[PDB]
RNA sequence: CUUUAAUGUUUGAUGUUCUAACGUUGACCCGUAAUCCGGGUUGCGGACAGUGUCUGGUGGGUAGUUUGACUGGGGCGGUCUCCUCCUAAAGAGUAACGGAGGAGCACGAAGGUUGGCUAAUCCUGGUCGGACAUCAGGAGGUUAGUGCAAUGGCAUAAGCCAGCUUGACUGCGAGCGUGACGGCGCGAGCAGGUGCGAAAGCAGGUCAUAGUGAUCCGGUGGUUCUGAAUGGAAGGGCCAUC
RNA sequence: AAUUCCUUGUCGGGUAAGUUCCGACCUGCACGAAUGGCGUAAUGAUGGCCAGGCUGUCUCCACCCGAGACUCAGUGAAAUUGAACUCGCUGUGAAGAUGCAGUGUACCCGCGGCAAGACGGAAAGACCCCGUGAACCUUUACUAUAGCUUGACACUGAACA
RNA sequence: GUUUAUUAAAAACACAGCACUGUGCAAACACGAAAGUGGACGUAUACGGUGUGACGCCUGCCCGGUGCCGGAAGGUUAAU
RNA sequence: UGUAACGGGGCUAAACCAUGCACCGAAGCUGCGGCAGCGACGCUUAUGCGUUGUUGGGUAGGGGAGCGUUCUGUAAGCCUG
RNA sequence: AGGACCGAACCGACUAAUGUUGAAAAAUUAGCGGAUGACUUGUGGCUGGGGGUGAAAGGCCAAUCAAACCGGGAGAUAGCU
RNA sequence: UUUUGUAUAAUGGGUCAGCGACUUAUAUUCUGUAGCAAGGUUAACCGAAUAGGGGAGCCGAAGGGAAACCGAGUCUUAACU
RNA sequence: CCAUAGGUUAAUGAGGCGAACCGGGGGAACUGAAACAUCUAAGUACCCCGAGGAAAAGAAAUCAACCGAGAUUCCCCCAG
């Protein structure tokens, strides 16, 4: 990032935002997955132990990413609008 | 130049402001302005020549 | 070694979904009672970087 | 005593006759009204002429002082 | 409570006096057959001087450095950003220490709209009144005007006068122009709310093109968006802005 | 004038003839009183000018004596060097030709000698420019700092007004 | 007399002499993180610094600038 | 420095002008022979040819394909008094 | 008597010529200055690198001096050749 | 070799022979190729020890937003043709 | 004056060398920032003291986070 002497593209544009810390424990879980889990009952542990999602993680979403089959239950996850319908419609259950 | 930057206030109770440039030698009067108020939604009157 | 980032770089780009790059406008910290708010409108949502500095951008920021 | 001119300003007949625009395209990006609106074409603020519909840029000479109107033909 | 009077008491300030810390490159004694040093006696000075940390001043004594580029060699002079015309070869662009000029603002009306109006100059007549201030008539045609250069525009006026006003709005924006990029410009239309007009409509500044400065760092107002156990807060972000 | 640009100022002395020299004038571009002014006997491997003597300095060189140079015997370097079968002129040509073109001249090879050319040899031009090079030096450049200096606290107390 | 050993011996440096200024002795000043040492086993007729440079006749005016010396009233002014 | 302003000899045409027909003239074009690249195309299909068209000056530079050297495995093999 | 005079040793180095791949990384030859003094010399000692020493030239400090020599940082850096 | 341009009278080389300059490590990206494939792969280490264990982790299958948060959507905005 | 300082004798130990590793006391600059001063280089080079076969550190006035872990040291991640 060496124009000659101009200021350069990384230095003449402004710095906008702020990391987190709490984008770091949260993640994302699929549907493809949860199938995975050993047990048809989902909470950060049996999810940790699947070694899904990692040991730091406290938060976790359970988006439509594709196919879930079993009957799941999750448990204090939250989860989205299209993957409540496709969990609760390939039986499953969620509580909260 | 001489012409001088200023601050029209609202005078609903939000903190918007618009802001603007006044000769403050010719005209010392203050300078009202029903401008739009986008946090109420309404024209309301402005104040504020700084 | 392993590659440091060009850290200020870090503070001013995030990668988007296909491969390009977001930034802030310039234009818009101070100066700016004199300027119409149809620039300052136009200055406020972030842009893609544009592709002659892409090149540059990708050596800066090699793990983002 | 001298040695300075400004930056070319780039003015000029972007879209020329029979050419087909899009609705927002500048046609004619110059200085007063050498050419004047006409059907379907707008003057922006620095007499830049835009169409404001879509078609065929017309370029024409109307009126009792023959000015240089631009039509757009509905296209 | 205000204001004062006596006593006791609680503390600071200043000056004189004192011996007890420290100094002694005064004398004598001892370690010691030694002009070092230490110890002892004594004299003088004495809370000073001196040294430590902190702090203002001075400080080429010393150190680290900086001291632009263009340039018909360099220096000296001039220039460096932006606007207008010409060069520029009838699209755009186009160079030279080529030829000429300007800007670093102004304006709350000089902006918006509605209604109206039309210049310069010359001739003739007319109190002071004059080559030229006002009046009336004629010729004339925009040779005028346009807040400020020049070019292009302008009568449907973009020029001039009056009424009401704040659209010199907020969120967006199909599409384009223009730049290597940063960026810059034009924009019908959509939503919210407004002004003028009877209405069609017009209004997101000014006839247009100059009137300017990236990022960092930081200041002010708003918004729990974040807020390193937790609840706050600090700080950060975002929006406005200096 | 160690100072005077204009300038070889002007006048005078010396000379046949004197941009220098001596004396004077003063219109001192731009002397001047301890970064001393003006005089100054003696001194000076000091600077400038004049004269006597003396002379090969010179007119203008000549001869001689020695040491090399030259020949023979012995020993035996050096810088330089892309390769060479290494001429003149006129022109061309990266613009000053042994090598190109045209032409002229020239049997092959040495020895003594001269130095016009080989943009001859020696030394990555010392001048000039450049480098966001270096070094030392300066200062009322910038930033520090040693040193000097100021006050507070410490070491550091009493007894009376 | 001295000087550029190795292109400069000079009008340059030095000098006796003059002046200014500092210095009261544990002197100023210098070398030294300090101890100490030189100044000097000296004491203002001495010592250090600076300029001028035998001798003769002399050394004129300017204190606004920069420095130095002196003053303490007022303004501004650090640590605390 | 030497003719020294046609390259030279030399030319009164071997100069100039006009017309015309010859011929010379290059690594140009053609003929014959050979090699290589990129296409197209019927097979061959993992590619070669009856083909066929066309291309092949090259610096910085990019792409492709190779030769040799020394050392390790194959190699207690194979050459070698 | 004398930083007195002339002049050898002794110290120096003003001029010229030679030498300049030297006899010599500073000399030789012919003249030249001082030569009882601020002289000269022998032996030992002391001062050291931003430091010494300097009758001052930026001179001298081992044929090196506008910052010695050796070793190291160190393959400094070199948009230049 | 450097150049707009060198027989150049611009640089370099007396000649020969030997040595003499794009490497190595670790990250990241793209191309080729090989394995496996919505999965791929282990590092340290244990070790019958180039085996096998070791899936800690990394990369991918999900984005948008400064962030909370939302999620095949999301951000902007009071809301978006 | 008592006594301390001092003196004499005896016993035990030390002293010096050594390549790297280790702890501590001091500590650059070239360089990079396309200049340079904050910054970098770098607590590196170097100097000095000390010790051992290793040294150092070490047995929570440590993290973590409403669950827990359980001294120090070293390696791979975390994670450029």
């Amino acid at each position: 990032g060496f124009e000659g002497g101009q200021m350069p593209l990384y230095r003449r544009l402004p710095k906008f935002g702020f990391t987190s810390r709490k984008a770091a424990i949260t993640a994302e879980i699929r549907l493809s997955d949860l199938a995975k889990v050993e047990g048809g009952v989902v909470d950060l542990n049996t999810l940790k132990a699947a070694n899904i999602i990692g040991i730091q993680i406290e938060f976790a979403k359970v988006i439509l990413a594709g196919e879930v089959t079993t009957p799941v239950t999750v448990r204090g996850l939250r989860v989205t609008k299209g993957a409540r319908a496709a969990i609760e419609a390939a039986g499953g259950k969620i509580e909260e | 130049g001489i012409r001088e930057k200023i601050k029209l206030v609202s005078s609903a109770g939000t903190g918007h402001f618009y802001t603007t440039t006044k000769n403050k030698r010719t005209k010392p009067e203050k300078l009202e302005l029903k401008k739009f108020d986008p946090v109420v939604r309404q024209h309301v009157i402005y104040k504020e020549a700084k | 070694p392993k590659i440091k980032t060009v850290r200020g770089a870090a503070k001013r780009f995030k990668k988007t979904g296909k491969g390009g790059f977001k930034h802030k406008h310039a234009n818009l910290r101070h100066i700016l009672t004199k300027k119409a708010t149809k620039r300052k409108r136009h200055l406020r949502p972030k842009a893609m970087v544009s592709k002659g500095d892409l090149g540059l951008v990708i050596a800066c920021l090699p793990y983002a | 005593r001298n040695g300075r001119d400004s930056e070319a300003k780039r003015l000029g007949v972007k879209r020329f006759g029979g050419e087909s625009v899009l609705a927002g395209s500048i046609i004619v990006r110059q200085r007063g009204t050498k050419f004047h609106a006409g059907a379907n074409v707008g003057c922006g603020r620095d007499h830049t002429l835009f169409a404001k519909a879509d078609g065929k840029v017309k370029f024409e000479v109307k009126g009792p002082k023959n000015r240089k109107f631009i039509s757009i033909e509905a296209e």
